């Protein structure tokens, strides 16, 4: 949604007319979705491909097309899926031999043109009877793009301007993952809180974008509840030297330098586990690399997935998928995969194998979905399924250990010199050059968990 | 059998199918290709006029075994049962002959 | 454009005489060498496509007259042929050269000329006896230039183009098979044999229904404008004078009473259809529906003769059509029509076809228009697409005429009253293609050979049709089924029902249903059903009810649902029997078929009920073979070619492998790749009509494009379908292949290639296993067999087989053997196979579970060689010493192929080459010197890794060349762009390039230990020789 | 929307509840500009209908959320100057493609 395709179909239909002459037929399926009756419908549709005959050649459209004729979603809950057929797919049926008969009478006068919003969504019939020839995705807007798009957008308000030393080209660099919706509702705020402050003649600045982008949310975004916002950085986690140079390896490398990996012409890895004593930060420095990246982040945990029906809950998993995909880049993340996707045999009802066969549908599934940036925990990853360790097929695994007195010291120093967000201070009153050195030897075989606990107990104290 | 008959039926004529039409000559000013693509084609692109089946002739003859084949394959047939196994069921078999496996 | 023509025998390459108005339009060009395409007009739909020639001026030709050698054609113009023609000069373009050519001739010309040594004094020698200049002359392909002697076959890369004598591709080739022999040109097989000449009243000849429309225009002589149209017939101008009369003449067909008139002419040469025969359209031929031989007697009767009738009553003969109230309208005012043409020639009980496009139905368009012509322009704005039948029921004359039988039909004196319904049976297709004459989706035409079930059912119609004629009476019922949709056995029920001539009454479920939820739809569907056919069946029999979908409405329903919606089936599908048998009973002779998607759904009730039940299965290799020819067939083709241009494809298509490639795919599937290939076809000639100017004449489809539409076709059914394990892999990508190449091809393909040879009962190869290091392509060259022979492909890992204790896994494999027997052809592989098949007998596991697994394997592997053909097992091992040896037995596994370390360094070369084949390397890479720095150890897998190494180190070194630029440019030019700036606009290609060196390798070679010890080295040799050596 | 609508299973329902709406909103508003339209448990009539329920339910309410879409759009584009407010206890229960649609949060 929000692609402005309406918009796309009327522009196309006008230029079809003023330079190929095809009569068109435009109608949007809300109309007849408000009738929808099998026989009041099908007298409709003789009554179109009629007219359209009519006008030789002729150009049927009808933007939202699964809005009428979109099958149910596959399982919709009836367990005879095949025998009876749902009407939506009579009428398909009905529109089908009509057209197709026309077609077939005549290749050259009537070519139609359907309208919706996902392939699986719009009844399958039509695929399986070779009724489509070809079709197109609308993908999110590019940067390049949005350039125009903002700078077509605040040119139909002609009154507002840019500044100077701003440019359309940071538009795009911070405007993202936004349809032109999205740019429309986003340069309708920003001329209204720029109306708020009536001392600049129209003129963008800086701050009030920093302000109206921090209260944006996004459509994309809208309706989810992204646990994002934690403010985990360097600072707050230090140790763990190895898997921060393999974490920069696996994401910061990529984003700070896409020129190389662009032609680097093996598919690149996917992602990586992570494995360890509880507790020991695996949560951590996930969150602090991907703020090194700057990256999006997703915290998902075992829960959001599972539910109350079998079937629902691998529809589930594939709009999860799906949203995970459509924010390239971006990173995903399982916290206690352990309770995710277990070695199979080890379910009565065998939910858990058919959701991990499920899994292993897209990152097996070779279509160039690869910026999404898959992760996931477990402190028991021997519960996990070997197919989904198979090197090559799966990335490395990042062990967490023990930390010693070096580690220690590493991370009792962070986190005590640590600088506050709400005062920017040390988070406590810190000795400023007491001996942290002989905390750390009657530390050892804890965990940094612990240390931290110990330091904030302290801290009552 | 049918190995040693691989080569006695298919050795007739020339390699399962039709051959030994050849090519006749050309008269090309450097394109000297007498490969199948302009051979098999062309002048009989189609196998035969309009080709078709007929009557038994890929499997013609039965590789009939030969007491000499028959001979071979015993000796290189193993037995499929260890001595072992057979001496611990009969005497089992008996064990239960003593109360139900016999009369 | 159209210009006059006229036929010399003077030979197929002597100079074609051209009007001095046609030579002006040449005029800057040479002048001498004039060439012009030509287009004969063809006795039917379509367009001859236009031939090119060598032509020369000459004046004595009248305005716009044109001389060609009819000798050029497969005929001499004895009788007269079509008196004009569409010539076009090509002005911009010049001819094109063809640089190959093919040929053919007699076997004493080749054994004589050839004598001499060269090929040039051959080949002038062929000049002087063909009048063939290079540079000068235009071959055509299946050109004859000797009477059964000379032949030219193929001409490449166009099938037509300019000779070159000596830069020319010629192929010198003999005719061996004494084919020469027999080809003759039309025309040319009567060197006057003299027919019997005599003024016979009546000769009896054989009669054929006309193929195709013939246009006016071909008329010689021409008619009266006024004339009626639709009481035409033709034949060979021999027959006319043995009945010494004249093209354009009245002649009387008559046959044990039943008598008609018809206009007569010939038929101009070139011919095309069978001598000896009188050509008749439809209209005839339905009053003679069971004589095929008719006599003909001449006709004195003379227009002027001709009574006028006043009043005529007409019975509309009982249709489906005939009782659609969707049409009554527009059938009525096409009838109108038809009359108000022109004055119209009928007698007493005759019929009268009339045609209409359907389409334009509802649309009412333009009755006020008061005696308008213009209606006849409407009619190519039209097309007609199906036709209805009228009977002639009674003709009022006011005056006794000579000729009283028959009588003219004026509108503006003569009137019309339709009347009460007649029924007659319909035609059978074999006395004429209704849908060929009138162009409409002609049905594929089956041959009864090769389709055995189609023959199956029809042995049914036939005989039931009979026996009611003969007084028995039997309630024939059928019930078409089958596994997958989109098998037409709707297409084959009317294919049937036009086969026999028998009327057709369908009725598609999906169509009329209304609320099969409230309590109507049982009296709703039952009223329908019962109204649509009584109107039409009292005076249609005999035909047949036909349920499309059938099983839509009869759902059998699961206790658990709503009570009531099971006490509604229970109804719809009771009272649908009892309105079948009412039918039959009341109508003897009718016949029900229903076309269901699933046999199994429909109740088990009125299956028992139902008395034949007969499924329709996937295409196989000769019937796709056939339907391949049908739909390529130029008449399928050019359906609806607005476009002049006609389509065709080379007959350098191989059908046979189309077939081939065809396996597991239905008639939509292949309609919609020949119309991909159309596609293609259309798309390159018009890309090529810009690019050059000169159209390169019709379109063509080469095996190439059918080719990559079955692939695009098996993609989107494979997207549908599970197997997701084909996408992509060659020999390019995996090397060590060559080692076992004979032993894999042998084993797999040549029992897929040679069935008939391996239908000798014989035990096909059982399976492959293979065993080695692992990682050196194992499971890559399986996945290469699996998408170079393009079979379905499953990969089953044994130990994800077992569960906890024993959950499902005998069961598992079960479904995926199924599964793989649906989706034939296919492949299935077990993935170390050593951890699912390990010796048994010895050690005692805890439960034996294994024990059966091993069994069931054993024995399903060996009952499926028998006939399972296209089904095929592959087993993996690392590990084969803890393999069970039941399996290392023929039957189980014969060929067992190894895939071991790369011991030479040509092993290693060819996987580093087919590893690196896609890496931007520099040129300093010599991997020669890795292959001998590699140890032997190293595997296929190692040398992966040592790739992926290479491309990390090299990555690396571009990003610290990048990033120094970065800060170099940074503290140039004063501000701090992000690196994601910097790669968005400021990075060129050369950042966006990577470059790989020597050094890279080294580094990575270095970085790689063995995967492999070599202690595990010697264990899998040993293995392997234990194995091996029994 | 939680008072009067009168009407919330029939089929006619969402013609019922858009074409009240639609007849007072402009039979007041024409006259009365500027002004502000406000719905109270907007939500209680919008709502994102689970696949766990019949169909034809959820074409329903597909509708009848478009039609309150359009109604909207209609309102704004015939009386310039007119605005109006929604009110929701729970922002999951709206439809989303909805909310894109709006404006101001
Ligand atoms: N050329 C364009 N292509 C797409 N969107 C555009 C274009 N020009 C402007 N837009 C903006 O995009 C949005 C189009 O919304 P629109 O309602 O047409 O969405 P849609 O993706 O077609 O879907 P739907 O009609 O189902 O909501 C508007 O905000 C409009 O200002
Ligand atoms: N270096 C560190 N190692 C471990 N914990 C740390 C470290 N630095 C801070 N902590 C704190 O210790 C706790 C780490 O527990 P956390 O659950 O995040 O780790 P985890 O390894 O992902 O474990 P689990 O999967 O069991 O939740 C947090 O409260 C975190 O603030
Ligand atoms: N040899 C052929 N067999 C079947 N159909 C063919 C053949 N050649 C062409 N066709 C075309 O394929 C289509 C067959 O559709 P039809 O409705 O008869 O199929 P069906 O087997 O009843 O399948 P379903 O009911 O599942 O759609 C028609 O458009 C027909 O013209």
């Amino acid at each position: 949604q929000g692609i402005g395709k309406t918009r796309l179909l009327k522009e196309l239909i006008n230029e079809v007319e003023k330079d190929h002459h095809i009569f068109v037929k435009y109608a949007d399926c809300e109309t007849l979705h408000e009738t929808s009756n099998l026989d009041k419908t099908q007298k409709l549709i003789m009554e179109w491909c009629s007219f359209c005959y009519w006008y030789g050649p002729s150009l049927i459209v009808l933007d939202n097309v699964e809005a009428l004729f979109g099958k149910p979603q596959a399982n919709d809950g009836d367990p005879s899926n095949n025998g009876q057929w749902d009407n939506a797919s009579k009428l398909l049926n009905f529109f089908i031999n009509q057209v197709t008969k026309i077609f077939n009478k005549d290749n050259k006068r009537i070519r139609v043109l359907f309208s919706g919003k996902q392939k699986t969504q719009i009844n399958p019939l039509l695929f399986d009877k070779h009724f489509v020839s070809e079709t197109w995705s609308l993908r999110a807007p590019d940067k390049h793009a949005r350039a125009k798009l903002l700078e077509y957008f605040f040119s139909k308000n002609q009154i507002m301007k840019l500044n100077r030393d701003l440019q359309f080209s940071d538009l795009s660099l911070e405007t993202e993952g936004f349809s032109p919706l999205d740019l429309e509702i986003f340069t309708e705020k920003i001329f209204y809180d720029l109306q708020l402050e009536r001392d600049c003649d129209n003129v963008v600045t800086r701050e009030l974008f920093s302000k109206s982008l921090s209260a944006f949310t996004p459509s994309a975004l809208r309706g989810v509840k992204l646990t994002k916002e934690t403010n985990i950085k360097w600072g707050d986690i230090g140790a763990l030297a190895n898997a921060k140079d393999v974490l920069l390896e696996t994401l910061e490398w990529p984003t700070k330098y896409e020129p190389i990996f662009v032609n680097c012409p093996l598919r690149l890895r996917s992602g990586i586990l992570l494995y360890g004593y509880p507790g020991c930060g695996k949560t951590l420095l996930a969150s602090a690399v991907a703020q090194q990246c700057g990256l999006n982040f997703i915290s998902v945990k075992g829960p959001e997935i599972l539910n109350k029906f079998i079937g629902a809950s691998e529809q589930n998993i594939r709009e999860l998928f799906e949203r995970a995909q459509s924010v390239k880049p971006c990173i995903l993340f399982f916290d206690e995969f352990d309770s995710i996707a277990p070695k199979r045999g080890h379910d009565s009802t065998g939910v858990t194998d058919r959701v991990v066969n499920q899994l292993l549908t897209q990152m097996d599934g070779a279509e160039g979905l690869d910026g999404v940036y898959i992760l996931a925990a477990t402190s028991r990853p021997d519960l996990i399924d070997s197919a989904l360790l198979r090197p090559g097929r799966l990335d490395k695994s990042v062990i967490c250990n023990i930390p010693t007195e070096s580690e220690r010291l590493d991370i009792l120093q962070a986190i005590v010199n640590s600088k506050d967000k709400d005062t920017g201070q040390k988070k406590f009153a810190l000795e400023k050059n007491a001996d942290l050195k002989l905390i750390a030897e009657k530390t050892a075989g804890f965990s940094g968990a612990d240390l931290q606990g110990l330091c904030y107990n302290a801290y009552l104290k | 059998s049918v190995h040693r008959w691989l080569s006695a039926a298919d050795q007739s004529e020339v390699v399962p199918g039709n051959d030994n039409i050849e090519y006749f000559s050309i008269n090309e000013h450097g394109r000297r290709e007498e490969n199948r693509l302009r051979l098999k084609t062309l002048l009989q692109q189609d196998v035969v006029h309009e080709t078709k089946t007929s009557t038994s002739a890929a499997s013609e003859l039965t590789a009939v075994v030969t007491i000499n084949d028959l001979l071979e394959a015993c000796q290189e047939t193993k037995p499929s049962i260890s001595t072992s196994e057979l001496v611990k069921l009969r005497g089992i078999y008996d064990r239960f002959q003593k109360d139900r496996n016999g009369e | 454009m159209k210009a006059s023509l006229t036929f010399s025998l003077s030979g197929i390459y002597a100079p074609c005489s051209i009007s001095r108005d046609i030579y002006l339009e040449y005029g800057d060009k040479k002048a001498e060498c004039l060439y012009g395409t030509i287009r004969l007009p063809q006795y039917g739909p379509g367009c001859t496509p236009g031939k090119i020639v060598h032509c020369v001026l000459d004046d004595s030709l009248p305005f716009c007259s044109i001389v060609v050698p009819s000798k050029l054609f497969g005929f001499m113009p004895t009788q007269p042929t079509m008196d004009f023609c569409y010539f076009e000069p090509i002005l911009d373009n010049v001819v094109p050269v063809l640089d190959s050519v093919t040929f053919l001739i007699n076997e004493q010309l080749y054994s004589k000329l050839m004598d001499l040594p060269q090929e040039m004094q051959q080949i002038q020698f062929l000049h002087y006896k063909y009048n063939i200049n290079s540079m000068e002359t235009v071959v055509h392909s299946r050109d004859i230039l000797t009477s059964g002697l000379c032949q030219i076959l193929n001409c490449s890369p166009f099938p037509q183009g300019l000779v070159d004598f000596t830069e020319t591709q010629l192929i010198l080739v003999n005719d061996t098979e004494q084919k020469l022999s027999a080809l003759k040109y039309a025309n040319e097989d009567e060197e006057y044999a003299l027919p019997k000449i005599g003024t016979n009243s009546a000769l009896s000849i054989d009669l054929e229904s006309l193929p195709c429309t013939i246009s006016r225009d071909l008329l010689r002589p021409a008619p009266h404008i006024n004339d009626d149209n639709s009481i035409y017939a033709f034949t060979d101008a021999e027959t006319l004078l043995r009945l010494d009369v004249t093209s354009g003449s009245f002649i009387t067909v008559s046959n044990m009473g039943c008598v008609r008139l018809v206009k007569l002419f010939v038929l101009l040469l070139p011919n095309g259809f069978k001598k000896r025969t009188i050509y008749a359209p439809p209209k005839i031929i339905a009053s003679f529906p069971d004589c095929s031989v008719v006599t003909i007697s001449k006709s004195n009767i003379g227009h002027t003769d001709i009574p006028i009738a006043n009043q005529v009553f007409i019975s509309r003969v009982g249709g489906w059509l005939q009782s659609q109230k969707c049409f009554q309208n527009i059938i009525l005012t096409t009838l109108k029509k038809f009359f108000s043409e022109s004055k119209r020639i009928l007698c007493q009980n005759d019929l009268i076809p009339i045609a209409f496009d359907s389409s334009m139905a509802d649309l009412n368009i333009a009755e006020e228009n008061d005696e308008s012509d213009d209606e006849d322009e409407l009619g190519q704005y039209y097309k007609n697409d199906s036709l209805v039948w009228f009977f002639v029921t009674s003709a009022e004359l006011d005056c006794f005429s000579k000729d009283n039988s028959h009588f003219i039909i004026d509108p503006n004196r003569t009137k019309l009253i339709t009347t009460n319904i007649t029924n007659r049976r319909p035609l059978p297709l074999s006395r004429s293609n209704l849908q060929r004459y009138y162009g409409f989706a002609e049905t594929f035409y089956y041959d009864l050979h090769i389709f055995p079930y189609v023959r199956q059912l029809v042995n049914i119609l036939e005989t039931s049709f009979n026996c009611s004629q003969r007084g028995i009476t039997l309630n024939a019922s059928v019930l078409l089924h089958s596994t997958t949709n989109n098998v037409g056995k709707a297409t084959m029920v009317r294919f049937a029902s036009k086969y026999l001539g028998i009327h057709l009454l369908e009725i598609d479920c999906l169509s009329l249903t209304s609320n099969s939820r409230q309590l109507d739809s049982t009296s709703k569907i039952i009223g329908y059903i019962r109204a649509k056919c009584e109107n039409v069946l009292p005076y249609a029999s005999p035909a047949v009810i036909f349920l499309a979908h059938l099983d839509s409405i009869l759902l059998d329903v699961n206790a658990n649902q709503d009570p009531e919606a099971i006490k509604l089936q229970k109804s719809i599908n009771f009272e649908m029997s009892k309105l079948l048998d009412d039918f039959t009973f009341k109508f003897p002779g009718t016949t029900f078929v229903g076309s269901v998607n699933n046999i199994d759904n429909v109740p088990s009730s009125f299956r028992s009920h139902m008395r034949f039940e007969i499924l329709v299965p996937v295409p196989s290799e000769a019937q796709r073979l056939r339907i391949f020819q049908w739909y390529l067939s130029s008449h399928e083709l050019n359906r609806d070619v607005q476009q002049k241009v006609p389509v065709s494809y080379m007959d350098n298509i191989s059908f046979s492998s189309l077939s081939s490639y065809s396996a597991g795919l239905t008639p939509l599937d292949i309609k919609s790749i020949v119309e991909t290939a159309r596609m293609t076809a259309t798309a390159r000639f018009y890309q090529e009509s810009k690019k050059c100017g000169w159209l390169p004449q019709s379109i063509l489809i080469t095996q190439e494009d059918l080719s990559k539409a079955t692939s695009k076709a098996r993609n989107e059914f494979s997207v549908s379908i599970g197997a997701p394990q084909i996408p992509n892999v060659t020999w390019d990508d995996i090397g060590g292949i060559d080692f076992v190449k004979g032993e894999i091809l042998d084993t797999i393909d040549m029992p897929l290639k040679h069935p008939e040879l391996f239908t000798s009962g014989m035990k096909k190869r059982s399976g492959i296993l293979f065993y080695g290091p692992p990682g050196t392509g194992k499971t890559l060259m399986a996945k290469a067999i699996a998408t170079n022979f393009s079979l379905n492909f499953f990969s089953v890992k044994g130990p994800e087989l077992l569960n906890m204790y024993i959950g499902e896994s005998e069961a598992n494999v079960r479904r995926v053997f199924q599964k793989a027997r649906e989706a034939k052809p296919c492949v299935i592989f077990f993935d170390e196979i050593d951890s699912v098949a390990p010796k048994r007998g010895n050690q005692g596991d805890s439960g034996g579970v294994m024990d059966r697994i091993v069994s069931q394997l054993l024995a399903e592997l060996d009952g499926m060689s028998t006939d399972a053909d296209g089904v095929f097992v592959i087993g993996a091992t690392n590990r084969p010493d803890l393999l069970d040896e039941a399996l290392l037995r023929p039957g189980r596994f014969d060929k067992l192929l190894y895939l071991g370390i790369p011991d030479t360094d040509t092993k290693q070369l060819n996987i580093l080459e087919a590893l690196t084949r896609k890496f931007v390397l520099d040129n300093d890479v010599k991997l020669i010197e890795l292959a001998k720095l590699c140890p032997f150890n190293y595997t296929g897998a190692d040398f992966y890794a040592l790739c992926s190494d290479a491309m990390l180190n090299a990555m690396s070194r571009i990003a610290r060349m990048v990033e120094k630029k970065v800060s170099q440019h940074n503290e140039l030019t004063g501000e701090n762009i992000s690196t994601r700036r910097w790669f968005d606009k400021i990075a060129t290609k050369e950042d966006t390039k990577v470059v790989v060196k020597m050094e890279d390798f080294l580094k990575a070679q270095e970085q790689l230990t063995p995967s492999v010890s070599r202690a595990e080295l010697n264990h899998y040799e040993a293995v392997r020789a234990n194995f091996e050596g029994a």
